[PDB]
């Protein structure tokens, strides 16, 4: 869950 | 096209760079310790995949909870996926090209149990040459592999979804017709890629209860890190009471 979530939903 | 965009090619721009396993060949080779070298290379391989996935077009406008399921239902398809075309572009034995400072060679390849597993994945590396497929044809069945497997009952947006693995279907079939031209075998072509593809369910199918009994197996020396752990700690649940739907092109 936790790391996972967290990189994609981010915006480089 | 130009004018505004092939999907295909900006996909083969988005497409990761092979990373350095980082192995240190000073030391005689084991299986325990290529293994683990190689969980700790997919580890990272996989954060370069979880970029390229929100780099594909259409990909984040998913539900948060779809574009992560589908991670991590295809990691391994990725994976494996991938490991082929490596091995086919970069060499051409029935080796295995994970990264360029680590080649599986006939060598590694006799190790205790090194071939048991490095089996499957050598098929996947014959078929891209066999059919010859093209980087153009290999770009657009990746990002179909990461569609390729969903939750029991659907994802969340499934309706946006089932419009996207739509849009790289076409693509695919695209770079069947972009490639020569000899329509004459295009379509069966395209029955055999998307063949390849429902096969590829088979291969992570068994290279994934070995990546879960080695991850079980605290004898053996194998380890994984963080960020494979956690995918894997959270899919042996699912895998093993029934929640997976598996996406086929032909119901044969
Ligand atoms: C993603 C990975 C590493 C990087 C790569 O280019 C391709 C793959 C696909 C197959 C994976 C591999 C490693 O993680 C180690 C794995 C899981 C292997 C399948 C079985 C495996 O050899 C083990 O089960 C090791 O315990």
């Amino acid at each position: 869950n936790a790391l996972l979530r967290y990189l994609l939903d981010k915006d480089d | 096209p130009q004018l505004t965009p092939t999907l295909v090619s900006l996909l083969e721009v988005i497409e990761p760079e092979v990373l350095y396993a980082g192995y240190d060949s000073s030391v005689p080779d084991s299986t325990w310790r290529i293994m683990t070298t190689l969980n700790m290379l997919g580890g990272r391989q996989v954060i370069a995949a979880v970029k390229w996935a929100k780099a594909i077009p259409g990909f984040r406008n998913l539900h948060l909870d779809d574009q992560m399921t589908l991670l991590q239902y295809s990691w391994m398809a990725l994976m494996a996926f991938a490991l082929g075309w490596r091995s086919y572009r970069q060499s051409s034995a029935n080796l295995l090209y994970f990264a360029p400072d680590l080649i599986i060679n006939e060598q590694r390849m006799t190790l205790p149990c090194m071939y048991d597993q490095c089996k499957h994945m050598l098929y996947v590396s014959s078929e891209l040459h066999r059919l010859q497929v093209s980087y153009e044809e290999y770009l657009c069945m990746k990002v179909l592999l990461l569609l390729s497997t969903i939750p029991k009952d659907g994802l969340k947006s499934q309706a946006l979804f089932d419009a996207i693995r739509m849009t790289y279907i076409k693509e695919l079939g695209k770079a069947i017709v972009k490639r020569e031209g000899n329509s004459s075998q295009n379509w069966q072509r395209f029955y055999q890629l998307t063949k390849l593809l429902d096969s590829m369910h088979e291969v992570v199918e068994n290279l994934l209860n070995y990546c879960f009994q080695t991850f079980l197996d605290k004898t053996m020396s194998i380890e994984f890190p963080e960020m494979l752990a956690e995918i894997i700690t959270n899919q042996i649940p699912k895998y093993s009471n029934g929640n997976i739907k598996k996406l086929l092109f032909h119901q044969k």
